[PDB]
């Protein structure tokens, strides 16, 4: 939010040379000057025979805002022969990836291509040059021996880059192994201490690269975008690429360790063609000192209101737990078409808070497709999902879309300010913009009323013009104001002083200021850095006894402070930001003294009384919790008086009870401040003598624990009078319950079995499951329903196995689904048979017996029984033409919960499975 | 009585149609105070007050135009309108609603044009042969279903430039296939021979013309020629009268947006027409290829449907591809494209069998409801499309448009239409705000003297503190006791010390945290309910306590969805017929069920109990399912009386049941991929002998 | 691996005669089959083969003939790419 966009830095390359497309910070150690790096491909250079090389060129913060191109090859194209180039070089994109450690500048040409020096060829290899002071070498990995499109010659090397924390380079390439991708890393020393002008393919020592894969991969595009942090405890940043079109054009993240060049971690895109890994950033937005990764995918489409598919484009936001796999969290577009995740520029602490914050650009947004930048602040949480600022494009269409926003580089600061600076490109209309941040003042006001009850009786002061005794009081406000980084020493605020301001418009003013004989007052104030609270005073004349009838209703003292800009440093039009939430205007409230008694001091009693109409609350889903405040004050008025409920972790408090005459209405706002979550509702100002009142607050438990009895919530009342200023705290508990509903169901595949079996005959030894019978299928389905979990609990199968010394139902398997196992007392295919009513009363029993772990709402167990007809018993003697139900009972006992030590009962139900076998 | 526009009412004609959509204002000529003043019609008119003095807007669902559904669409009369009412006029009072319907009919014989968009890679060649006379073959299968046929070709292989072309040795690129010791021709982007004709000898002849050309990397682009034949409709000569079906063969995988950033093309997509009298791409090495995103929405626009037929490695690629293009069917291509004739008439059947509403220019002040009549007279509300539905059916939509408070936007318009339909609904919205004396001036003094003033259509409200129809008071000290009649239910607080009593009004104190309006103070902001601790949940209005809610967006708390498309199942029915559909969530009805979409009954019975009911209407024409006259909407799957049921049917389920006549049926259910399912049932089936 | 191996002719007869090579041991995704004369100006022809089939035949020439048959194999990989050693044999 401290980013001024008022008076920026315009740079502005030659027009068609895409000057901005890449930006990065340079700060040398030789000197104390940072400059600007702007890459601009497609720049026409001095460099002989080659049509737009492309530049790398160094603007300074000096104000004559003027860039020198940087010398890197300068030269033409070698020759593998007389008449016959060794490389081409025209057309490279030289500058397409510019990034700066130190004294050290990296710049690349992904589009430079290569003669092979085998056979006749023009290969994308890509090349980079790395320039350190006065000498520059050519780093270029890609270029080897190994060649084709199965090689690295459509590799691309240098399409994205970056450095590490201890002088090592990340360089990626998309085309490498049929456009599967590859990374490589290689020591900044190693590419200076191994550079031959003589030697095209340089076998460096201690090169971290990936390796070929299979041909599923292809046309992955790893090492589309670079990142580099730590992701796990060796201290070594290691390397973060996208894989746009990996996993069938889903998108996908590879973290690489950067010690061994092993994989660590993988992320992966929910839709296709959004082009997840488009780009990666990485930082820690939450201070905890671990960093989070942050993945763009600019055309992913979320649905809006009316359900639609739009392209809005979003932004993966993963923070890194130092236990593990981390907490991911999406952030949507705004804008259709406006591609959101184009580009993640992380940019220091820009407001100084202690957080890290970032910024998303998405260049074809905003008013006429210029381009937007969000900047998104950091907090305790992880990132703020909202904006705190916006950035606009100020440039035009022309051939091109501006494309502001499509590169960008923070985290440094180009002035001493105190404060990291923003580098955009823009690259459509050739410029590139800086956005200086603007220094923090956190600024807080005081404001008193002596005293804070007026007598009307009391006249003390004199008027100035008449010689009248007023009834009068006194008004203090203090102001004192600090910020971190480079701001003045005095700031100048000018303070603004309202009297009664709830009174105004058409209306009484009922107090007005003693010399000025104003109701309102201006006041310039001066105040310097931290500490050294000031304060002034102007006093205050009560107006005349009956000059109103409105006695009772407060008179609101109301103080807004504003900042003259003034004061500002040497940068030339850089001045301070307040502080982003932090309220401009307090305001207190003098009372009138009426009905306060003998003593001329009101002095209430008030009393909280809460009954329960809610007794059970259940654990595993919201339920309402509706609980009816009695707030009755028995003794003279209670000024400001307020109800103060007091909630558990769990509340999630909302609304009031509309629907009751007998209970009407209430004023009640949530709101957590200081480290303490509750509900406050307004009683009254002032809330008078008896004054009986009912309401009621409706709550949604999301529980906790699950070792919890009972949830907690405490009331009283406060007010603003010296002596007996609250209510004694009264305490309310409703206990958690345990409600599970659990239903076993049952199904026979099929229910019917007609005979005689279709071209069926006998065996007397049989193993087929043909000889046997048709497939008799039972299916049983324990499901735990309500809302409340069960730890543990036991499934008993009673399964007619013969019935008169013979099979009825042989079983070949069962299968099981979720937490459970089962055992049969008797073995299950013993034969190792390869692919009226029967029960397991009156008939011979094979009992299945399960253990079912925990089961919450919404899983279920469930347990598979295949079993064959036996033919060879029905159909035969005794059993020739009559009707047979073949039945199956299973049972359930839920015998534990997670909830111990709370109440439990007990879950117990049963279902039979028959299956009807007829002759007709 | 009481009521709302009585009490609580009454501050100016604008002010008092905005309360309730039930409501009026009244000019008596007279000055009977009282309170006449702003009330209901049946109240007013028992007070009198109506030499047309009372002003109460009716909101008008009336139909500038509706031409009745055609019979055949085939040449001669006019105006095929597939699509009644077409033009209706909208006319809605502040926080209002009214409701319309609209019905939509697939109409016989209908003219198409179908183009051809082929890749001409060199996986392609066995394709281009065996596509000579499948010119000449799709006119006799097409014929059937459509007189008024058209046919045009279309080629594509990738962008011309590296990494994607052959760009060296200079001995090849004349000869992109060299090291293949043969001869292709020079790759292009998107290349357009034959424009839509309806000469079908006409298609042989370019075809067989056209040869193949060879790429480096597996990807090929299409989606240049995709975009560029939907938008140069000029170029390619889409009919509008027509269904237009555009059909893309290719057996690879194909190049999206943001891929072509490696060959150095920056500039993003734009639906514009960029093939030239030369018949070729100009943009496609100076532009990237198109979003999904930016396809869907020029494919809408032009209705255009959109077929994929791929090989059976990518066809799974190409189905998720299109379950983001709404609209857009997949089939199997066979390798050497032997497939196509048979994979155009199947696609042509699913196009033609779905009927979905879409909505442009909508004005998002108001919002639409939707009712859907599809299966005879039973509704399905929430759903504004319709499935399983067969060439000559018609279906009815009934829609309400509501909106919040109303602007003074010029009334603008907006369109309702079904997707690939050139016949659509034009909705012309107006809005009345205000009454009709308005326009009758009487800038200020007239009956409130001197002191500037204000009278309108019949009452003054003067004045920065003068208040009454005579202006007086002002915090002049000037105590009225006002009492009754500034509070209800006498002996309450005066305007519910939310605000307070001045002159007889209460003009509102403590105007902070939000504003408090009302004649008691009584309504306010801010007022209203929360949901997860935010307000309304951020998806609606607070007026006076309660919520008006945005777009899509319904319930006491605004949190409740009309969508159904997260009730949507795979296979088109919502909830899969065993469950209700709230709040985008489906509530599963049938025991045993649950899922999301109520996918998974584990406990459900088999489909022999569930598929014998189809064989009974269908085949036996009886049972239930008959008598509903569903017999066939929920029964899609083919049937075929025969003997044996043979073993080998793989994935396939036996079934036997017993129907009312004491015989045993036996019938079998089998699917091909994710293809159609097929039910073979055994003719002569088993009874009982004499 | 890389390349086909032994294209020997199996059925003696005139024309519709038939051709066998054996089992590359790479992945492969198709065959592409060329043949016409010896030494004329030569009417070049050929057709493609699935990778899952080893066989192919002919339609034209003479019942007996002196001909020039060749053989490429194709890698799945890319748009269309052949490997560096196609094979052929003489009848
Ligand atoms: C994040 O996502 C990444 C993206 O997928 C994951 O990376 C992937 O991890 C896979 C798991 O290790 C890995 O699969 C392994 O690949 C290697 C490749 O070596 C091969 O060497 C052979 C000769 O060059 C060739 O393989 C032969 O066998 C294959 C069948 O597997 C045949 O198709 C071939 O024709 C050939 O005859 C290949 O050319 C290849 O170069 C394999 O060696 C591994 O084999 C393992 O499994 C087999 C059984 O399947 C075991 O017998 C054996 O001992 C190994 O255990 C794996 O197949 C992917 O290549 C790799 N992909 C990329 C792009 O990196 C990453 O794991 C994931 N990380 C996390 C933390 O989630
Ligand atoms: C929108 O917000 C409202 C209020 O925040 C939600 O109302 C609550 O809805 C539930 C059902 O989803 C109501 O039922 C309650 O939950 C148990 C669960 O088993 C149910 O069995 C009982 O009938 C119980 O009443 C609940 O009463 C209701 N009100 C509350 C919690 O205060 C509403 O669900 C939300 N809608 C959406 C789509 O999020
Ligand atoms: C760099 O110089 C080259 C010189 O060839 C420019 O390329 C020519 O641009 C003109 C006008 O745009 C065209 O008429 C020519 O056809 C181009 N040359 C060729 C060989 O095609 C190029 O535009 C210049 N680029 C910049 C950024 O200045
Ligand atoms: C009557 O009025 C006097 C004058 O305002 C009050 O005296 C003030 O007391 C406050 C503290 O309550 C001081 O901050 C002021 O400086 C005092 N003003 C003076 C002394 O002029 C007095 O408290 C009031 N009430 C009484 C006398 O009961
Ligand atoms: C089912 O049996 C297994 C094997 O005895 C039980 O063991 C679990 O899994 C591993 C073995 O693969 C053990 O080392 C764990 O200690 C067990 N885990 C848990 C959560 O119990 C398993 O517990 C049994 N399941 C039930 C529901 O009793
Ligand atoms: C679609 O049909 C539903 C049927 O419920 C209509 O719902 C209205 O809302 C109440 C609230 O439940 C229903 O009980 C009534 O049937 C309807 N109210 C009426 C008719 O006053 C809904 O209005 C219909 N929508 C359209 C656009 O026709
Ligand atoms: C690679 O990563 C670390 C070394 O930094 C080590 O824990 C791991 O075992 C290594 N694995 C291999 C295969 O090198
Ligand atoms: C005063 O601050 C409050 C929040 O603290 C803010 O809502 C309001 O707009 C500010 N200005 C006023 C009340 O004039
Ligand atoms: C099997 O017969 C019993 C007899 O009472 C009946 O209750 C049951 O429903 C039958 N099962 C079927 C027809 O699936
Ligand atoms: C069943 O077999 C057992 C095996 O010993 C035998 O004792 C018993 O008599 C038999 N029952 C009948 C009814 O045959
Ligand atoms: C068992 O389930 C039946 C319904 O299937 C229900 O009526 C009964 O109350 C349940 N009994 C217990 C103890 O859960
Ligand atoms: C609204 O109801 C139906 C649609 O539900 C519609 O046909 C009818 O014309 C409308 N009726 C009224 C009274 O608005
Ligand atoms: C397509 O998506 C489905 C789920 O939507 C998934 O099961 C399948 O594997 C996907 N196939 C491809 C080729 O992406
Ligand atoms: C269905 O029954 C027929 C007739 O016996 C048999 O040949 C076939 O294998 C069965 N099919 C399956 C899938 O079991
Ligand atoms: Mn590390
Ligand atoms: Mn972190
Ligand atoms: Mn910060
Ligand atoms: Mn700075
Ligand atoms: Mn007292
Ligand atoms: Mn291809
Ligand atoms: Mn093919
Ligand atoms: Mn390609
Ligand atoms: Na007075």
């Amino acid at each position: 939010f401290n980013l001024d966009v008022d008076s920026p830095a315009e740079y502005s390359g030659p027009e068609g040379s895409y000057f901005g497309f890449a930006v990065d910070f340079f700060v040398p150690s030789a000197s104390s000057r940072m400059f600007l790096l702007v890459g601009a491909p497609k720049a026409n250079t001095t460099q002989p025979g080659i049509v737009e090389g492309g530049q790398v060129l160094k603007c300074d913060w000096s104000s004559t805002r003027r860039c020198q191109p940087i010398e890197f090859d300068a030269t033409g194209n070698r020759d593998y022969a007389k008449d016959d180039p060794l490389e081409f070089k025209s057309h490279q994109w030289f500058g397409a990836s510019v990034r700066s450690k130190q004294d050290k500048i990296l710049a690349c040409a992904p589009l430079y291509h290569w003669r092979t020096e085998m056979k006749q060829e023009r290969e994308p290899v890509g090349t980079c040059f790395l320039q350190d002071g006065t000498k520059t070498v050519e780093y270029a990995p890609c270029r080897s021996q190994d060649i084709d499109a199965d090689g690295q010659g459509f590799c691309q090397g240098g399409f994205s880059i970056d450095f590490t924390k201890a002088d090592r380079v990340l360089l990626g390439g998309p085309g490498s192994f049929y456009w599967q991708g590859q990374l490589i890393s290689d020591q900044v020393a190693e590419i200076v201490s191994k550079y031959d002008p003589n030697v095209y393919s340089i076998k460096y020592n201690n090169q971290l690269a990936t390796r070929t894969a299979q041909a599923i991969f292809d046309d992955s595009y790893l090492g589309y975008s670079v990142a580099v942090g730590d992701f796990n405890g060796d201290g070594i940043d290691d390397f973060v690429s996208g894989v746009p079109r990996a996993a069938r054009t889903l998108g996908m993240v590879y973290i690489y360790d950067g010690k061994n060049m092993s994989s660590l971690y993988n992320f992966t895109g929910e839709q296709m063609a959004a082009y997840f890994g488009f780009s990666v950033a990485a930082t820690d937005i939450n201070g905890d000192d671990y960093a989070d990764v942050f993945i763009g995918a600019p055309l992913f489409m979320d649905r809006g209101s009316d359900g639609k598919l739009q392209e809005v484009g979003q932004v993966s936001v993963s923070l890194q737990r130092a236990s593990g796999d981390f907490q991911t969290t999406k952030l949507n577009g705004f804008e259709v078409f406006a591609r959101f995740g184009s580009a993640i520029a992380p940019l220091g602490d820009l407001d100084q808070d202690g957080f890290n914050d970032i910024a998303i650009a998405a260049p074809y947004g905003g008013e006429d497709k210029k381009g937007i930048v969000y900047i998104f602040n950091g907090r305790s949480t992880g990132l703020n999902a909202v904006p705190s600022q916006i950035l606009e494009g100020q440039w035009a269409a022309r051939s091109m879309p501006p494309s502001f926003g499509y590169s960008m580089k923070g985290a440094t600061d180009i002035d001493k300010n105190g404060y990291p600076d923003l580098i955009v490109g823009a690259f459509g209309v050739d410029r590139a913009i800086l956005y200086r941040a603007r220094p923090v003042i956190t600024v807080n006001a005081g404001l008193e009323v002596y005293p804070s009850i007026l007598n009307q009786d009391n006249k003390t002061c004199s008027l100035p013009g008449t010689a009248l005794k007023v009834s009068c009081f006194n008004v203090r406000f203090c102001l004192k104001a600090d910020g971190k980084g480079v701001l003045p020493r005095k700031l100048n605020f000018q303070v603004e002083l309202l009297l009664d301001k709830l009174k105004q418009k058409g209306a009484i003013r009922r107090a007005l200021f003693l010399y000025s004989r104003s109701p309102s007052h201006s006041k310039n104030m001066t105040i310097s850095r931290g500490g050294l609270m000031q304060c002034e005073e102007l006093i205050a004349y009560l107006r005349d006894e009956s000059e109103f009838r409105d006695k009772l209703t407060p008179i609101t003292i109301f103080m807004e402070y504003r900042l003259d800009y003034r004061t500002a440093a040497d940068t030339t039009g850089l001045q301070p930001i307040l502080n982003q939430f932090t309220p401009a205007n307090i305001s207190r409230q003098a009372h009138i003294l009426l009905d306060c008694g003998e003593d001329n001091v009101c002095k209430p009693k008030l009393e909280v009384s809460v009954d329960s109409d809610q007794k059970k609350i259940y654990i595993g889903d919201d339920n309402p919790l509706t609980l009816i405040v009695k707030a009755q004050n028995q003794g003279e008025g209670a000024y400001e008086a307020e109800l103060i409920v007091s909630i558990p972790l769990q509340a999630d408090f909302i609304g009031v009870v509309r629907n009751n005459e007998a209970l009407a209405r209430l004023s009640c706002a949530f709101k957590t401040e200081n480290q303490t979550r509750q509900v406050v509702c307004d009683l009254g100002n002032p809330m008078k003598a008896g004054t009986q009142l009912l309401a009621g607050l409706r709550f949604s438990v999301h529980q906790q624990s699950e070792m919890d009895t009972s949830v907690k919530f405490d009331l009283q009342i406060q007010s603003s009078n010296l002596f007996d200023k609250v209510s004694p705290v009264v305490s309310h508990k409703v206990d958690l319950a345990v409600l599970a509903a659990v239903e076993i169901r049952g199904v026979s595949s099929p229910d019917h079995v007609f005979l005689p079996i279709p071209n069926w005959e006998h065996k007397e030894n049989p193993e087929t499951e043909e000889d046997v019978g048709p497939v008799v299928q039972h299916i049983y389905e324990l499901r735990n329903n309500g809302p409340s979990s069960f730890s543990k609990a036991m499934l008993h199968l009673q399964w007619p196995y013969k019935y008169n010394n013979n099979t009825l139902l042989y079983i070949l398997h069962y299968d099981i689904d979720g937490p459970m196992n089962c055992t049969s007392d008797m073995e299950i295919n013993p034969l190792r048979i390869k692919i009226h009513t029967l029960g397991c009363g009156v008939a011979q029993c094979l009992k299945i017996v399960c253990q079912v772990g925990r089961l919450d709402r919404g899983k279920s167990a469930i347990l598979y029984v295949k079993s064959l007809l036996w033919t060879e018993t029905f159909m035969n003697k005794e059993n020739q033409n009559h009707s047979y139900s073949l039945k199956s009972s299973a049972s359930f006992n839920v015998i534990e919960f997670p909830y111990k030590n709370l109440p439990i009962e007990d879950i117990t139900n049963s279902t039979l499975v028959t299956t009807n076998v007829t002759w007709g | 009585g009481p009521n709302i526009c009585t009490t609580r009412g009454v501050s100016s004609c604008q002010q008092c149609l905005a309360v309730s959509p039930m409501c009026a204002w009244c000019s008596d000529e007279a000055l009977p105070l009282g309170s006449p003043r702003c009330d209901l019609k049946e109240n007013l008119l028992k007070d009198n007050c109506a030499p047309e003095s009372i002003e109460f807007p009716v909101s008008e669902a009336r139909v500038l135009e509706d031409r009745p559904l055609s019979d055949k669409g085939s040449g001669d009369s006019s105006q095929v309108t597939q699509v009644s009412p077409q033009r209706i006029a909208l006319r809605l009072r502040p926080d209002d609603s009214k409701n319309f319907s609209i019905q939509v009919r697939q109409v016989e014989d209908y003219p198409v044009d179908i183009y051809y968009l082929m890749d001409l890679s060199y996986s392609m060649k066995d394709d281009l042969w065996s596509i000579q006379n499948l010119g000449t073959k799709l006119a006799t299968q097409m014929r059937k279903l459509t007189s008024n046929l058209r046919i045009g070709f279309g080629a594509f292989v990738d962008k011309p430039v590296s990494p994607y072309m052959y760009i060296s040795p200079p001995e090849a690129l004349e000869n992109p296939c060299y090291d293949m010791k043969t001869t292709c021709l020079p790759m292009f982007g998107y290349k357009h021979v034959l424009t839509l004709t309806d000469q079908v000898t006409r298609f042989n002849e370019e075809v067989k013309k056209q040869s193949v050309s060879r790429n480096r990397d597996a990807p090929e682009g299409g989606f240049d020629a995709i975009m560029q034949a939907t938008v140069c409709d000029e170029k390619i000569g889409w009919r509008n009268d027509a269904s237009h079906l555009l059909v893309f063969t290719t057996d690879a995988k194909t190049h999206i947006a943001l891929d072509g950033r490696l060959a150095g093309i920056v500039q993003p997509n734009d639906g514009q027409c960029h093939v030239g009298s030369d018949n070729h791409y100009s943009a496609s090495t100076t532009m990237d290829y198109p979003s999904l995103g930016l396809m869907t929405e020029k494919l809408s626009q032009k209705n255009i449907n959109l077929i994929f037929a791929v090989t059976e490695n990518v066809v799974n690629l190409y189905q998720n591809y299109s379950e983001l293009i709404p609209g857009t069917t997949v089939g199997v291509l066979s390798m050497d494209s032997s497939n196509v004739l048979q994979l155009i008439v199947d696609a042509y059947g699913k196009i033609r069998s779905k009927v979905e509403l879409e909505v442009r220019d909508l004005p998002e002040e108001l919002s639409l409801s939707f009712n859907a009549t599809c299966l005879n007279n039973e509704v399905i509300p929430g759903l504004k499309s319709c499935m399983g539905l067969k060439i000559g059916d018609t279906v009815s939509f009934s829609i309400e448009a509501k909106v919040r408070g109303c602007p003074q936007e010029k009334e603008k318009s907006f369109t309702i239409k079904p997707v690939g339909f050139k016949d659509s609904l034009i909705v012309q919205v107006t809005f009345d705000c205000d009454c009709a004396c308005q326009a009758q001036a009487e800038p200020n003094s007239h009956r409130c003297n001197n002191g500037n003033g204000t009278f309108e259509c019949g009452v003054c409200r003067c004045g920065p503190g003068w208040l009454g129809s005579q202006c007086e008071c002002s915090e002049e000290d000037y105590r009225p006791s006002q009492q009754d009649e500034c509070s209800p239910r006498e002996g309450q607080p005066v305007c519910s010390q939310r605000g307070e009593c001045l002159c007889g009004q209460c003009v509102c104190h403590s105007s902070d945290f939000g504003k408090i309006t009302g004649k008691y103070c009584e309504c306010d902001d801010f007022s209203c309910v929360r949901y997860k601790g935010e307000m309304c949940s951020g998806h609606g209005q607070c007026s006076c306590g309660d919520c008006l809610c945005d777009s899509d967006w319904t319930g006491y708390y605004c949190n409740c969805t009309t969508r159904t498309d997260t009730c949507m199942s795979s296979n088109g029915l919502l909830c899969s017929g065993r469950g209700k559909c709230e709040c985008g969530s489906c509530v599963c009805i049938q025991p045993g069920s649950y899922g999301d979409t109520c996918e998974k009954c584990p406990t459900c019975p088999d489909a022999c109990t569930f598929k014998k009911e189809c064989v009974e209407c269908k085949k036996f024409d009886r049972g239930a399912l008959h008598d509903e006259n569903t017999c066939n909407r929920y029964c899609r799957d083919e049937i075929e009386s025969v003997k044996e049921l043979k073993d080998t049917g793989k994935d396939a389920v036996n079934c036997t049941y017993k129907n009312e006549d004491d015989c045993v049926v036996r019938f079998q259910y089998y699917e091909d991929s994710s293809g159609k399912s097929i039910l073979y049932v055994v003719e002569e089936p088993e009874c009982p002998k004499g | 691996s890389d390349v086909p191996r032994d294209l020997e002719v199996v059925a003696a007869t005139p024309t519709s005669l038939l051709i066998s090579w054996d089992a590359p041991a790479v992945t492969v995704r198709y065959y592409r089959i060329t043949y016409g004369e010896t030494g004329g100006n030569s009417p070049v022809q050929e057709f493609t083969v699935p990778g899952s089939k080893s066989t192919a035949t002919i339609s034209g020439l003479k019942p007996g003939v002196d001909y020039t048959i060749t053989v490429y194999a194709v890698t799945p990989r890319g748009d269309w790419n052949e490997g560096s050693k196609p094979i052929s044999i003489n009848y």
